[PDB]
């Protein structure tokens, strides 16, 4: 069990860990988060009191380095740093457990929410999609746009998913336009699959990360991706039995955590009446239809 | 965007441009089988292609052959449609291929943006006038040739005559869509009226009879009467 010590809070702020948050006052002698669980990526995230505006976090893993959070007054937020002195790491942080100044990772034993929430979920991945190769964690906010939303301005402030688009030449096989359009196995499978993710899981990962981003920051940008990624499997008539049953798996945990109260912004109709009524994998998402329907019937 | 009252006046610019209209590339006829249920029985269409400025049609004549075995015809059909327009424009020499194509149907869009991907500087837009081009099926001898066909076959038209030696580009579309208009609401009256004074003649090399200018006004006229009427004839006023 891993620890993120603060090295104070002197701003009013909520504190997310995952799904969880906290408030902490101005000035309140709060050092940190404790009780972290190994062998899953987490997310730390933040809303200031006086500025809403901005959310903002840093996704990072405890078992790539001892990381901290220390407020920056210049800057005006909450910093994510690596402490490289193991020593005087482990001293620290037993200093504030003794203290009993840090909060504990709330976790209940039956639920895999979190797991659920991040299978295949890398940080090795998050660090292409997020560039910034001198830290090994990932800072995220909610005005930051994706490679495909500049195309259409920083670009080392940019959010790389990778692009999908259906009206596209690489969507489209020159001879097939009708076939590929309608039924766009060939983008899935061949094209986005065996040739830019290689498998599966790498084109999970990045569904489930897209979402995460959209849910816990706002990210527009990351909901188009979330969506877009759903809309390419539902739309291809030819999809591994496997992935089908796992991505039910997924969404259904992306919708069971999504707020009741951010559907209206967060759930795109188009693309989920399309999916779940007319595609060709309409009858094959029972876990997700059935949650959907009975959660956001309004939406359907 | 979507082409309407407001900017009338950019098809007769000089900006290279195609009207495309997909109404009559399936066609059929619906009749009753010996067990009594029914079926369709295809016969042959035709995509409408046309320059406002310049009269040029480009009819592509759709013969039911391409229909054999195929599912889903009338979403077939707008993409066979989408197909044969990349294919004349890729025919065109790079000077004379248009700048913006015009889809009378909004469901012409995606099928002919997918098929003009290579064109990315082509604009594809929709319109929200209401173009009596599916009449085009009432020009006998367009109707002619799109029977007669026994194989695919492109056939080149200019669809003003040589109306654009008298009078500009934006009068004749005018005329060319009263007369459509009228053939649309009343087959009949429309061509009763056309051809009532048999002095007056198609030559072999037009589409429309050789009136003068004064008699295109009184034509001009009678159409607008026979679609005034047509406005009452069924909504009674
Ligand atoms: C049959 C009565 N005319 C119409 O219905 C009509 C439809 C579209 C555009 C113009 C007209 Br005048």
């Amino acid at each position: 069990m891993n620890t993120v010590p603060f090295t104070s809070a002197p701003i009013e702020v909520t504190i997310g860990i995952d799904q969880y948050s906290f408030n902490v006052k101005e000035n309140q002698p709060f050092h940190g988060i404790k009780d972290i669980p190994i062998g899953h990526v987490h997310v730390i995230h933040f809303q200031h009191a006086d500025n809403s505006s901005m959310r903002y976090g840093y996704w990072f893993d405890c078992r790539m380095g001892n990381f901290y959070i220390q407020y920056d007054p210049k800057d005006g937020l909450y910093k994510m740093m690596e402490e490289r002195d193991g020593a005087k790491f482990e001293n620290i942080v037993h200093n504030f457990k003794e203290r009993q100044m840090m909060v504990s990772y709330p976790k209940i034993d039956e639920d895999d929410t979190w797991y659920n929430l991040t299978e295949f979920v890398q940080m090795d991945k998050i660090r292409k999609i997020v560039r910034k190769d001198e830290n090994q964690f990932s800072y995220v906010d909610s005005s930051m746009t994706t490679v495909q939303e500049n195309e259409l301005s920083d670009p080392a402030h940019s959010l790389n998913y990778t692009v999908i688009n259906f009206k596209s030449r690489e969507a489209i096989r020159p001879g097939h336009e009708m076939e590929d359009f309608l039924d766009k196995s060939y983008y899935l499978n061949t094209v986005m699959l065996q040739g830019i993710f290689k498998n599966s899981s790498n084109y999970f990962g990045e569904l489930q990360f897209a979402f995460l981003n959209a849910m816990f920051f706002g990210n527009y940008g990351s909901s188009l991706q979330w969506h877009a990624m759903i809309e390419l499997i539902c739309s291809s008539a030819t999809v591994p039995k496997h992935m089908l049953d796992k991505l039910d798996e997924i969404l259904y945990y992306q919708i069971k955590t999504l707020p009741e109260q951010y559907s209206d912004i967060l759930l795109n109709e188009r693309v989920w009446n399309i999916c779940l009524y007319s595609s060709f994998q309409k009858n094959s998402l029972h876990n997700t239809e059935k949650i959907m329907e009975n959660k956001y019937p309004e939406l359907l | 965007g979507a082409m309407n009252s407001s900017n009338y006046a950019e098809l007769f610019n000089n900006d290279i441009k195609l009207f495309v209209d997909d109404t009559n590339v399936y066609r059929v006829t619906v009749h009753k089988t010996f067990e009594g249920n029914v079926a369709t029985k295809a016969i042959n269409g035709c995509i409408f292609t046309l320059n406002p400025k310049t009269g040029h049609l480009f009819l592509k004549i759709i013969h039911t052959s391409v229909w054999a075995g195929q599912k889903r015809l009338s979403q077939l059909a707008k993409w066979k449609t989408a197909e044969e327009v990349s294919a004349l424009v890729r025919s065109l020499p790079k000077e004379e291929q248009p700048k913006q194509i015009i889809v009378t149907r909004k469901a012409m869009l995606d099928p002919l943006e997918v098929h003009m991907l290579d064109f990315p500087n082509i604009a594809i837009r929709p319109t929200e006038l209401r173009l009596p081009f599916s009449a085009a099926m009432s020009i006998d001898k367009l109707s002619d040739v799109v029977m007669k066909a026994t194989e695919p076959q492109m056939v080149l038209f200019n669809i003003y005559d040589d109306w654009l030696d008298r009078i500009s580009s934006y009068t004749a579309f005018s005329r060319l869509t009263l007369l459509l208009r009228a053939l649309k609401t009343n087959e009949e009256s429309a061509k009763m009226i056309l051809l009532s004074d048999p002095t007056i003649t198609i030559k072999s090399y037009h589409l429309w009879p050789s009136f003068t200018d004064e008699q295109w006004i009184t034509i001009e006229s009678q159409m607008r009467d026979l679609i005034l009427t047509e406005y009452g004839r069924k909504y009674n006023v």
